[PDB]
């Protein structure tokens, strides 16, 4: 449904391909607009746990004082308000996917406490005296490079190397050149529709502006541009002076 | 850290679940029906049996 | 009511007109004073949301500790004190229109929090093991240049991608030569009905002086100085004179 | 009480008569010691307001962390100790007037977390998911050049012109030389009264060395030295020995 | 009871007697060492809140964010952690006298909180809708120059005009040759008792070193040498020797 | 099966009997995955309570305000909520061994309580009134730099000493290049086995850049680089340009 | 406490001349010398031996929340006061003070902690009532007290207040005819604890005790002590196991 005929993307498809028999946790490093959560469903998709509920969770959103309450889950008696027990992230996502999204947001107190829970997957309840052994896939996602917030101290090492076990770059849309016209095509079968408008193509002056502007937000920013496009079109095709003011 | 801050907390409470009905103990007869009084006068719904 | 003389605010209109069966989040920058929330609303009457909630808030004054608690809502047995289910401005806005004001005054960490909320409307409570979607439409109003921020770094550059769907201008006042006189002949009709002040018009020379003033305010300075030219009111014409706060 | 001889005094007690019915909120300029709670609280009794509450409040007196919630107040289960509901200030003096003392301390970010309250009168309270609608006059109190200090950028231009409706500048008493001589009399005969002594005047020397002197603080500067030396006072006249503080 | 040999002292000592009717607020500069406390308690023995309790308070050890919950207390839901009200030390003081050790060093912005307390007498505590009025004389201590502290932007001048009405100068020890022998005699007889040594006097040599010293820490420093010369002697009368700490 | 092929990892393997039958505290330091759990549970294997239970827990995965209602455990009616009493994990290894994962992260407090609890060797409940004794043998790893911690002063200075009677340090694996070829052999063959990719071993190439690469994560980035191999090879010769793009 | 050189003679002497005296003292010298240890048999000798002897380091005393263990704080006074805490002046009330390394304190704190000393009476932070305590200060200092004054790093006044009576300890390396005993108590406390048949150290072993300078002095010893201990296999150590450590 997607494209990717980036010969880069197609080699990314093919690891996504080859990692079909593969649990070990994945992290995706790239920047905004390049698919990471497309990534992540795809490899949710040609994963055995597809039809397992998979769990997305944008570590910037928990409080600050019920970080190990949400993904832990705690007894009744536990704290005061604890009237009822319930079950944590985590335990949601035993034996599916979960998906950590902006995890270069997380605190480095709130990083530590993910050391044992990634290796082992055993965790303790808050008021829990049992044990717990559960089975999760982790893949995570990031906007920024690791490896220098690692090298500079505002990244655990341990976590790295954790999560760390198949790195996948997603290019930048300006790298992939061959990429950006199936895409505006697709995205205009996704917005006339939609609105219903008469628009069925774009004109070749339109097509060699949107190759030359540079994508700085890539996927997120070309479909705006078009949906604006879109918006205050006027004939059966797209000409130059209804993108060029915007792009 | 001193401060004053709002936020949402996860403690333990003791349980200091006292001091409700416990006044009218120490009170004497005549100082029970000031307090009877001032009840009956506050609250619209209460009355007292009288011999009018 | 309002009125709209100037030209290029004519163009402004036509944009709104145009993008009545449009949902899709809309940013709107100008100068302090120039009615960002007027043209929010104006947009929010015309769009098929017309009869469904305008729920606007400041998020520059919403408590950090608490955000994300007062944007999503939370359960009973979540933190010691919540001892009652209760919403968020997501959830009780469902359906209608969210009209951020001051989207600039936002910090950093408060930024990457709504990333997953904008695009796919989805998020968790406090305390809740539901997923929960919402259709709402997302407006925000902001003085400050966003993209010399991003480019400075004080503003997130892919919130920004996600807000920035639609972006109306509004230009300043002092370019805005063609709606000085309709503005000041309706803050005077407007405030010479609620005191009884037997104000009829303005001199030839009063005119001419308001239109040499910068107009540093904008329309809202506009009204004061109308106000208290109908307070301070004798004559049935307001002379140069009293426009004297102007030179 | 009050004194008003200088025909500047004058001049704003007419315009305070002018302004009974208005009912913008007003901003007073001045030095220490000059009257502007006075000026105030006579501007709030002739206006309709006489018999309603006259809140007065410095921002200053409130934490940083608990400003919002003094300031509208909070609902049950906003926050751990949100034990019941609770009104804030504004909605404390309904009907009335609110006096913000000293608005000129007020910190950049407090100053953005009310743009929407004066100007309109909604604010959601802390866990309250109605809107509360208030109608409360502000007066509001300064000793420093808000004027100038908008353009340094120490204070917020938004809310200048919230509060620039009317703009009220109380001059110093050293150029009020019509004051000072009545207004030690008035001092000297309440002190007098008030001490149980038995002066009843000044001297000619004295009178001479009051209209010379230049007063930094004031009309609280001149109550100062007035108290100072009916408390040293031997005699049933005051010489220019008793007042040798001044110079 | 207290000694006084100087004519400084009895010249303080005869304007504390006059003073005592008034129930100004006082300021006394001088040094570290000059017996500031204990005019202080003086003047509340001689006036006529001598019964009433006096509350004395080194301001200089009050963490910044506790200040106004110290100085107005706070009701049940001010912040978190609380669960009942408190009072404040206006309020503890009411109907009394406070005292302020070391006013100099305070907090240029902490001076704000006290700038209506003083006069109006009238104040709001956190988390509260009621105005409470007291009756509480304020005496301030400090070793600084406040008037410099003015003129260099340090001090806010309306504090000081709120406290400057009555001001009293206590001379350091270096100007007091006269009252040097009788508090050593005082220091020593106190002691001779309080450590059982029983020394009665001074020999020639100590009280011309006693005497010819210019003392830095003043009355402090010279109790200090007193004590120490009483730990460290066994004779009856304490000769140059037994003094060897001073220079 | 674990490979200890290194002199100095054979030295640590001798002194781990030597001590595994002691009753002391263990202290472990040493770099990112080198295998501080391995040997705990080597110790814990090794020993005459080797049938007793191993605790192992987390002192970052523990709220602060319920630390003492964890670690200690609780009884009924010492708090709201507590319906039930809780054993502490404390008396959970009672006779066995308790195993503490980063030592380094604990509080002051939480710090000071544990040092009190193996100082005392019986300790209390949250609400209790009997005193519970036990006879747990206690180790404790970290990776932190543990004097640079004491010399800042985030570790007691006695509860370190307490704890590191015996320190143990794994000597890097840049520093025990005689023991990588084994290990990764091992895992080789593991993963072999684990997802059905049929593969022999290395070769001479690809051990000669094994031994050339500056690891940083020890066992764990190995460990990792085998696993990607595995998964990314379908011969049965791991050649040098196979692992050259992974280093 | 085992003390058996001439100049732990003379320091028990002194010790023992200034158990009568209720002034407070300081102690200065190396790192693992006794101050502690002297402390205490100060505390044991004076009349108050049975009173707490309440000893902190103020290395490990927060910046933010110092004020917080100096006074005292009531329920509700802050976040994070759930209940009501003691500062340690009010739990040594009649008892002994004992602030270790009292040199490395940060400027501004000392200023705040005499003056508590000197007028005696203080306020908790939260509470309305004012506290009137009686205690005794031991002050122990790691460098030159003089010299840190001399650098702007400390105070004069405190100096002065807490320099009534000081003691130097001279450290182990000045010590060496303790090294024997100290070596056999600590060999002999550690065989019986452990439970082990260990007799003594053999002639070879007994040079290196002499010749290593002991510069942790008598914390590394008793470490080394231990270790050896642990690690012993025979009733005789020989001077390969302290060559490991060594
Ligand atoms: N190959 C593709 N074909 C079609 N649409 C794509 C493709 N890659 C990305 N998109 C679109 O890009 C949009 C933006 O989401 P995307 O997956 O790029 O997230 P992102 O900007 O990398 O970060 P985040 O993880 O925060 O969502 C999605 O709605 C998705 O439909
Ligand atoms: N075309 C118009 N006709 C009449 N009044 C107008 C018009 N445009 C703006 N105004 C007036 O301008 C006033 C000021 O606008 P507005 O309140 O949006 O300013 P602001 O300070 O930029 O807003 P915000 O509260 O978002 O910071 C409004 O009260 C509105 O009545
Ligand atoms: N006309 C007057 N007649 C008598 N007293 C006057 C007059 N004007 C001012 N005062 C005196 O001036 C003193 C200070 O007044 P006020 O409280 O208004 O001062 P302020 O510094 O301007 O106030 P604030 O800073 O609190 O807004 C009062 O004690 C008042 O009696
Ligand atoms: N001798 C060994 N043989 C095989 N695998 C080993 C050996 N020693 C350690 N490992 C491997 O090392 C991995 C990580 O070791 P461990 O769980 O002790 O981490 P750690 O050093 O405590 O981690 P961290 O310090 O990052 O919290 C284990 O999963 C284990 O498979
Ligand atoms: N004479 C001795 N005999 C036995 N053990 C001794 C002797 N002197 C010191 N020690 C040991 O030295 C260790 C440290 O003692 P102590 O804490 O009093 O010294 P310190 O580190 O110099 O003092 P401080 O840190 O309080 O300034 C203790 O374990 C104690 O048993
Ligand atoms: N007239 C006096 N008689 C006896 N002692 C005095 C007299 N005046 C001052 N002192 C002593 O001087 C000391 C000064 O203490 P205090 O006033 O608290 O500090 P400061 O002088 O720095 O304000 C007091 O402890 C007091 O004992
Ligand atoms: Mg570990």
């Amino acid at each position: 449904e997607y494209v990717f005929e980036s010969p880069k993307m197609k080699e990314i498809l093919e690891k996504i391909k080859k990692i079909s028999c593969a649990e070990c946790p994945v992290l995706i490093t790239g920047e905004s607009g390049v698919g990471k959560e497309v990534v992540a469903r795809l490899i949710h998709k040609l994963s055995d746990r597809s039809k397992e509920p998979f769990v997305a969770l944008n570590v910037a959103s928990i409080p600050r004082d019920i970080f190990e309450a949400e993904l832990f889950g705690y007894e009744k008696g536990a704290f005061t308000g604890a009237v009822s027990s319930k079950e944590g992230f985590f335990e949601l996502a035993d034996g599916g996917t979960l998906f950590l999204d902006e995890i270069g947001e997380l605190s480095l107190e709130a990083q530590a406490k993910l050391l044992r829970v990634i290796e082992s997957g055993k965790f303790y309840r808050l008021g829990g005296r049992k044990e717990i052994e559960v089975n999760v896939r982790i893949l995570a996602a990031t906007n920024r490079n690791i490896k220098e917030l690692v090298k500079e101290g505002k990244f655990r090492e341990d976590l790295y190397y954790r999560l760390g076990v198949i790195e996948i770059e997603i290019p930048p849309l300006r790298e992939r050149k061959e990429d950006i016209i199936p895409l505006a095509n697709h995205f205009l079968k996704k917005f006339s529709r939609k609105y219903a408008k008469e628009v069925e193509g774009f004109t070749k002056s339109a097509q060699e502006l949107l190759l030359s502007y540079p994508w700085y937000g890539n996927v997120r920013e070309l479909k705006n541009v078009i949906e604006r496009a879109v918006l205050f079109s006027e004939g059966k095709f797209i000409d130059r002076g209804e993108l060029s003011c915007l792009v | 850290k001193q401060g004053l801050q709002l936020r949402l907390s996860q403690q333990l409470a003791m349980t200091p679940q006292l001091q409700q009905a416990i006044r009218l103990l120490q009170l004497s007869t005549l100082e029970l029906q000031q307090e009877l009084q001032q009840a009956l006068e506050s609250n619209p719904l209460l009355e007292q049996i009288d011999t009018h």
